RNA sequence: AGAGUGUAGCUUAACACAAAGCACCCAACUUACACUUAGGAGAUUCAAUUGACGCUCUGA
């Protein structure tokens, strides 16, 4: 049921605080996503320029350089711990 | 002109600990915690605590607080690992446990015949030997350890052509899973670099852009 | 940016209150988990 | 009209299809004991691959496993170039919140599920097989 | 050191009454996505067509 805390009454200054927090959060997340977009674009263009230079230097290497590898299929990543073991 | 056949490996270690929070994050964390408290429905612990305490009080007139108390005490009893292990050395570049919240890379100081500069680990690739194979060869030979590295992709993360006989260097990314390093104080000048140290160490303009193909994270 | 993505609001309307408990089985590596203060398994 | 130059001006369903080394369907598995974190990262990986113009088959859920129950969420990912896939997996490993597992086991022929097709789809399929 | 130059991501948008239109992010619904609703952040590199601050390629 919902008899635990049926009453939910808060002040006005807290609403103002909440609004400011949400506005700041929106700005922050926009900035963070901008950083992500910048880094991925930089990485992609780095890949492109390296590959193009490889084409010019050696016509042989790119064939194996674009080739898939089976070992990637069963990949596992270890998540970060709040304390070292 | 014949080209100097060189392949470079870039090794990255995942952060052991999460990055420290911003004031904004923590205040919003408190805000969502408040929201969670507000919008909960019929929590069993609160029924076991508050209402039971009231009933027992009425009965006595004619406990879960203590439970929380000894829970907290035994929580305090159990020692937790220090997040700040960094503070002990603050000067050691040869330590895997230098930084826990950041991504770190190996950098080797070698005295080349024509140049005296920091150089990321290299391999001489023969026509027979693949770039991948030489990457594992780099991991095995000049490291002198039991590093296990996962090779992400054969695609070159970076490439630079530097001239004083053409010279070419190709950088590939590898991810460290599990490894034990013996003889830390070896002849090899190995340095763990987070993000900032590579800029200072790599004085040439060509190498200065290593940061372009490595995530700051 | 682990902590950046760690922040999340609850989407489920019908749920019981959860507490940020710390999980230390035997490894010693603590984890913040929303759960109904220590975790142990034989 | 056929003779007129304005013939086939109202052709519409040539534009819609109501039916290079490419990886198989990556079923990315995210497990955490905290349901909230798993759901969050599922949403994150979804909108990320959406922004990177990567095809998604399904983001379905499977029943919870009893142990302190562990929560699991899967997303189906396809349309990855090798060089692009490299960047993709490094992104998804970097921004991992707290101890959520990443199983990137690919879809196999034996583990195949056929969806309940709609009336137009079945009619189209019948027309083709006729 | 030379050349090419120049509006938030994009646009031979900007005669003017004007720095505009898509992109982008957060919150609600959605397991999700998407739609919708409710909010947020944005720029003419500086001085008089010209000169010098940022960017890309060529020298060691």
């Amino acid at each position: 049921k919902a008899r635990e805390r049926p009453q939910v009454e808060l002040t006005f200054e807290e609403t103002e605080r909440r609004a400011l927090l949400l506005k700041k959060w929106s700005l922050y997340k926009q900035q963070e996503r901008k950083m992500e977009r910048d880094t991925i674009r930089a990485m992609l263009e780095a890949q492109q320029e390296a590959l193009e230079e490889l084409q010019l230097e050696s016509p042989k290497l790119h064939a194996e350089a674009i080739k898939r590898d089976p070992n990637l299929f069963p990949f596992e990543k270890e998540g970060p711990h709040y304390t070292p073991p | 002109s014949p080209w100097r056949l060189l392949g470079a490996l870039c090794l990255q270690r995942p952060p052991v600990v999460s990055k420290p929070l911003t004031p904004l994050q923590e205040e919003m964390a408190s805000l969502l915690q408040q929201i969670e408290i507000e919008r909960s429905l019929y929590s069993d612990h609160e029924l076991r605590a508050l209402d039971e305490n009231q009933r027992l009080a009425k009965k006595k007139a004619d406990l879960a607080q203590d439970l929380e108390d000894m829970w907290e005490q035994k929580f305090l009893q159990f020692k937790l690992g220090a997040r700040i292990t960094e503070a002990d050395e603050k000067n050691d570049r040869t330590s895997l446990n230098r930084k826990l919240d950041r991504n770190l890379v190996l950098l080797v100081r070698e005295k080349f015949g024509d140049q005296d500069v920091w150089i990321l680990p290299q391999a001489e690739w023969q026509p027979g030997e693949t770039l991948r194979g030489t990457a594992e060869r780099t991991l095995a030979t000049l490291s002198e350890n039991n590093m296990e590295a996962k090779f992400l992709g054969n695609a070159p993360c970076g490439h630079y052509t530097f001239k004083f006989l053409g010279a070419k260097v190709f950088f590939f990314k590898a991810l460290l899973l599990t490894g034990d390093f013996s003889q830390a104080g070896n002849k090899g000048h190995h340095v763990w670099v987070t993000k900032d140290e590579l800029g200072d160490y790599l004085k040439p303009k060509y190498l200065a852009q290593v940061r372009r193909f490595v995530s700051d994270l | 940016d682990s902590s950046r993505a760690s922040l999340t609001r609850v989407h489920r309307q019908a749920y019981a209150r959860l507490y940020p408990v710390l999980l230390v089985k035997q490894d010693g590596s603590t984890i913040h988990i929303r759960y109904r203060r220590m975790l142990a398994m034989p | 009209y056929k003779t007129k130059p304005t013939h086939g001006i109202g052709k519409y369903k040539h534009l819609i299809k109501a039916e290079d080394y490419e990886y198989g369907v990556l079923n990315i598995h995210l497990t955490a004991y905290d349901m909230t974190l798993a759901e969050s990262y599922a949403q994150y990986v979804h909108n990320l691959c959406n922004s990177l113009s990567i095809k998604v088959e399904e983001s379905y859920a499977m029943p919870t496993k009893t142990i302190l129950t562990t929560h699991e969420r899967v997303v189906q990912i396809s349309g990855l170039s090798a060089t692009f896939a490299e960047i993709f997996l490094e992104i998804i490993q970097s921004s991992l919140p707290e101890g959520v597992r990443l199983s990137v086991k690919e879809h196999t022929e034996e583990d195949f599920k056929g969806r309940f097709k709609a009336r137009p789809e079945l009619e189209e399929l019948l027309a083709k097989l006729k």
